[PDB]
RNA sequence: CCCGCAGAAGAAGCACCGGCUAACUCCGUGCCAGCAGCCGCGGUAAUACGGAGGGUGCAAGCGUUAAUCGGAAUUACUGGGCGUAAAGCGCACGCAGGCGGUUUGUUAAGUCAGAUGUGAAAUCCCCGGGCUCAACCUGGGAACUGCAUCUGAUACUGGCAA
RNA sequence: UAGCUAGUAGGUGGGGUAACGGCUCACCUAGGCGACGAUCCCUAGCUGGUCUGAGAGGAUGACCAGCCACACUGGAACUGA
């Protein structure tokens, strides 16, 4: 506040960082992937929630939640990384893509197939 | 395009006639209407302020025959137009052809006269028009060419005029299945039962 | 010439040797539809005990608001606790464009097109006070005019 | 060069010629110092079709500038007295 | 009439040559606040003529070094 | 240090009606007088002097029509640690024309809506709903 | 573009359905497997998980992801604060900087008022014209909130004055 | 990122440029820029506009159009208005 106070040091524009650092306004991104693995999340919820160490293309090492029942995933295998948060582990902020690449579509899934990769009966 | 499915469990939904299944038959009493939307019809909806606003948009879309894409560009075009927003809406719905067509007699339903419109038969100021959603200018003459006329889909329809309430914004000679779109539609002439209020509010957010 | 309405109704807790005890709090306002608004906040054991409790109190607390055909005389703030709130008189097109809580006690009033932002808190009992101190506080030429010991026309004019 | 032509703006299959005073060295559609009316071939026996300016062609050709081979048709369309 | 843009000296060690500091006092594009900003020239005199702490007339002109395109019309107000 | 006299006697006037009091008294001016010659006028402010005459005072004598003030809020809007002007046809209208803006335009000061009429802008001093 | 020819003929998905937010039950599983944009659902009667029927909203598109503004008066000039929620330097003196009591001059810098040229064309907004209609195209006008100079007004701001 | 700058800042004279000018040599003079941000560092083609917003702004500058810059990397001139 006040009017002077202002042109000698003018309004510092918040800076809302992006939660992702896939990076440049990317959609998705590659990752040729490490370390296939399983966690405990925190308090309320308890279970073996399946994860993978992906390594981006553009240098970047993540963790990235694999969705659905069943995966296909083992150490290695070339798997496409989308953006959201799972609110449970702490820390992966990214989704393992299903159907895209390596990562196949979950088994016998009639409703909802966008998401999970799997095609009409 | 269209909703080509069970058309009279739409009337259930909104309660009201919406002139779906109407034809050469006066009225339904051959549907359980009002009371069973779908399975659970016993239940009866607590609805709230989205509820009563998206309820009325969907009728007035369900009436017409209208998506709302085509819907939502109608709307745009009535805030550019001067006064009234609400009475703009019904204006433009109102000036479809396959809804003047309907208005006419020349099809017992509303699904009939789209399908009219768009296989060639009716002309409009000499010219063949396809389209359904033809904004038809006032002081226009719409008519059916002599390969569709006094055939055995038009004459049925053309009586059912007689029990309507047939508009006073056009005329109708039904001699040589002739028409004539005289003026522009007036909020007080049409509707006097559904409600463009809840539509406007819809969308201004 | 009644209308009335519900705004919200809010659940709360007493909390004693036992366990806790929940009783209900409505908020309806009401009013004819030509400058006379009420409300009544209401408080019970059961939620249409509440609000036909609630209804008892708005129909005694109205309150007189002098308006222009269908629309406010003039822009106006209306501070109440934490809600700043706003309006603006606005043309005979359009409608009621204002938040929820904010438009019941609009519409029922006698107002058919006005703008509106409620900006601070937007707590339900606080914003329909805010409004109602905006309106009470609002004046017409014909107040005015008879204020200053003047004249309508050569004031507006 | 300074020369009187059409520029052609439209959109596919149906053309409408900015007829427009411009150097030849810049474009088509490029920079000029300003139009001069219209051209369209699709109009038919109605209310409008051409435009062409007279005093402005005074203006430009008394100076110093081509007039393009579409153009030159577009002056003896107009006619002196007839 | 042919431009002559006030403002007063700040230094003249310059041999056949000065500095001029415009005074403007525009407002701010966003706060509407009248601000006391400077315009910092050099100009052009036959001989050192000017002193300093004085309001003088500045012209338009061909240039004459590197920087310092203006020319001396006349002062006004000269130094105490 | 009393930078802004014209704020100072708004103030007055304010916390003047707040209190319910009749006489106002404070220090005078050229600009004071040309302010309080518009609300006479106008009719927030039923009568004013100028007594003193080598050190002079203003007093004003306010207006009460109920038990409320007449003057319902007052703002000092062209305050010098930010000055404004405004155009002619940008000249705020306070509560739709039924509450003035003062106005010091190149002919003396007065009211927004006679600076319309006169065809002029200028330094809007204060708002008086 | 027009005419005829044959004949229901060739031509519908995919999200969601605990609240925010329009839309319900039944089986399967039993803090497991899984969901999720926030709150959160699952511990043997799950409207939140998986399937089933029904429904809702979109529909040749629909969702998911990312990206920008918005809502956010959550960088606040319009339009926020600083006793206790984040926020008064531990307290003075003071240079640049900001701001300045009051009267009479002049003054044309701010200021305002007008005038002139410029503010490329498209884009935007208003009314027309043309593709069967619309996107799309296009005619005219306003608009281009400005900018520079020129001539005034001289209350308020500033200079030099008394 | 707090001091940078030696053809650096200005003159007189000669040269050079289509043209003025440290454009460039020759003295002469020790100034010029800087808290109304020089220097240094990072990032970036700019504008008409576009998107968003009630507006003030905020983001942006794909496509259509004006200007600049570049043409395997670094450099140079020649021919020509
Ligand atoms: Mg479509
Ligand atoms: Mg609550
Ligand atoms: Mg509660
Ligand atoms: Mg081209
Ligand atoms: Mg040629
Ligand atoms: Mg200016
Ligand atoms: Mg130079
Ligand atoms: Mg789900
Ligand atoms: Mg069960
Ligand atoms: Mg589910
Ligand atoms: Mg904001
Ligand atoms: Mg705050
Ligand atoms: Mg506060
Ligand atoms: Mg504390
Ligand atoms: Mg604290
Ligand atoms: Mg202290
Ligand atoms: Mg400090
Ligand atoms: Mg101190
Ligand atoms: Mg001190
Ligand atoms: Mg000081
Ligand atoms: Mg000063
Ligand atoms: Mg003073
Ligand atoms: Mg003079
Ligand atoms: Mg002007
Ligand atoms: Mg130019
Ligand atoms: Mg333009
Ligand atoms: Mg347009
Ligand atoms: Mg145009
Ligand atoms: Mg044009
Ligand atoms: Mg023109
Ligand atoms: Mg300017
Ligand atoms: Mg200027
Ligand atoms: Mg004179
Ligand atoms: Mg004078
Ligand atoms: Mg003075
Ligand atoms: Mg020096
Ligand atoms: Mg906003
Ligand atoms: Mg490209
Ligand atoms: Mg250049
Ligand atoms: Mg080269
Ligand atoms: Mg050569």
């Amino acid at each position: 506040a006040t009017v002077n106070q202002l042109v000698r040091k003018p309004r510092a524009r918040k800076v809302a960082k992006s939660n992702v650092p896939a990076l440049e306004a990317c959609p998705q991104k590659r990752g040729v992937c490490t370390r296939v693995y399983t966690t405990t999340p925190k308090k309320p919820n308890s279970a073996l929630r399946k994860v993978c160490r992906v390594r981006l293309t553009n240098g970047f090492e993540v963790t990235s939640y694999i969705g659905g029942e069943g995966h296909n995933l083992q150490e290695h295998s070339v798997i496409l990384i989308r953006g959201g948060r799972v609110k449970d582990l702490p820390g992966v902020r990214y989704h393992t893509v299903r159907g895209a690449l390596d990562c196949s579509g979950v088994k016998d899934r009639k409703q909802a197939r966008s998401k999970y990769g799997v095609k009409r009966p | 395009a269209r909703y080509l499915g069970p058309k009279l469990k739409l009337s259930r939904r909104e309660g009201t006639d919406l002139f779906l299944k109407s034809g050469v038959r006066a009225i339904d009493t051959k549907c359980k209407i009002e009371q069973a939307p779908g399975q659970h019809g016993a239940r009866k909806p607590r609805l709230s302020d989205y509820g009563v606003q998206l309820r009325e948009k969907q009728k007035v879309r369900r009436i017409y025959g209208v998506l709302e894409r085509q819907f939502r560009n109608y709307y745009k075009e009535a805030a550019r137009l001067k006064g009234n927003t609400g009475e703009n809406l019904l204006a433009l719905l109102e000036g479809r052809l396959d809804n003047v067509v309907y208005r006419m007699g020349f099809g017992a339903t509303r699904a009939e006269a789209r399908q009219l419109v768009s296989h060639k038969a009716i002309m409009v100021n000499g010219r063949v028009v396809n389209i359904a959603s033809y904004q038809v200018s006032p002081n226009d003459v719409v008519s059916i060419r002599e390969k569709a006329k006094k055939q055995s889909r038009v004459k049925a329809a053309l009586e059912l005029a007689e029990q309507r309430e047939k508009p006073t914004w056009l005329e109708v000679d039904a001699g040589k299945m002739e028409g004539t779109f005289k003026r522009k539609p007036e909020r007080s002439d049409l509707s006097a039962d559904i409600n463009e209020h809840l539509i406007v509010e819809l969308y201004s957010k | 010439e009644l209308q009335e309405k519900l705004i919200a109704v809010n659940r709360v807790s007493k909390t004693v040797k036992g366990g806790r005890i929940f009783s209900f709090t409505a908020l309806t306002v009401v009013g004819d539809g030509n400058g006379r608004v009420g409300f009544g906040y209401g408080k019970a054991r059961e939620v249409p005990a509440a609000i036909q409790k609630a209804m008892e109190k708005a129909r005694r607390n109205m309150i007189n608001v002098a308006l222009n055909n269908g629309t406010l005389q003039h822009p106006v703030k209306g501070v109440h606790t934490g809600s700043r709130v706003f309006m603006q008189p606005a043309s005979e097109g359009t409608g009621i464009i204002a938040g929820g809580a904010m438009r019941a006690v609009l519409e029922v009033a006698g107002v058919h097109n006005v703008l509106a932002k409620a900006y601070g808190s937007t707590n339900p009992i606080n914003v329909v006070r805010a409004t109602i101190d905006g309106l009470e506080n609002m004046n017409s030429p014909e107040m005015v005019a008879a204020k200053r010991g003047k004249s309508v026309e050569e004031i507006l004019g | 060069m300074v020369t009187i032509r059409l520029a052609r703006h439209g959109a596919k299959k149906r053309p409408f010629y900015q007829v427009v005073v411009a150097d030849s060295r810049n474009a088509r559609n490029g920079r000029f110092i300003e139009r001069v009316g219209f051209f369209n071939p699709i109009a038919s026996e109605k209310e409008e079709g051409t435009r062409l300016d007279l005093d402005r062609i005074a203006h430009w050709v008394g100076q110093g500038a081509t007039i393009s081979d579409r153009v030159a048709a577009l002056i003896k369309e107009v006619n002196k007295a007839a | 009439k042919i431009r002559t843009l006030q403002g007063r000296v700040v230094s003249d060690k310059m041999e056949k040559s000065i500095v001029v500091a415009i005074e403007r006092f525009v407002k701010h594009p966003i706060y509407g606040k009248f601000i006391k900003r400077t315009t910092k020239l050099h100009v052009h005199d036959e001989n050192n003529e000017c002193g300093i702490g004085d309001v003088v007339e500045i012209r338009e002109c061909r240039p004459l070094s590197k920087t310092k395109s203006w020319t001396l019309v006349r002062v006004v107000e000269k130094a105490v | 240090s009393m930078q802004d006299p014209i704020a100072d006697m708004l103030t007055r006037i304010r916390n003047g009606q707040a209190a319910n009091k009749a006489a106002v008294t404070m220090p005078s001016s050229k600009l004071k007088v040309a302010i309080a010659n518009v609300l006479k006028e106008e009719g927030f402010i039923e009568d004013f002097k100028v007594e003193g005459d080598t050190k002079p005072e203003l007093e004003l004598t306010l207006k009460y029509f109920q038990g409320k003030a007449v003057v319902e809020s007052i703002q000092r809007v062209s305050r010098p640690g930010l000055r404004i002007y405004k155009r002619k046809d940008e000249l705020p209208k306070v509560m739709a024309g039924l509450g003035i803006a003062v106005v010091s335009t190149s002919k003396g000061v007065m009211t927004d809506r006679a600076a319309r009429q006169a065809g002029l802008g200028g330094e809007i001093i204060c708002y008086v709903a």
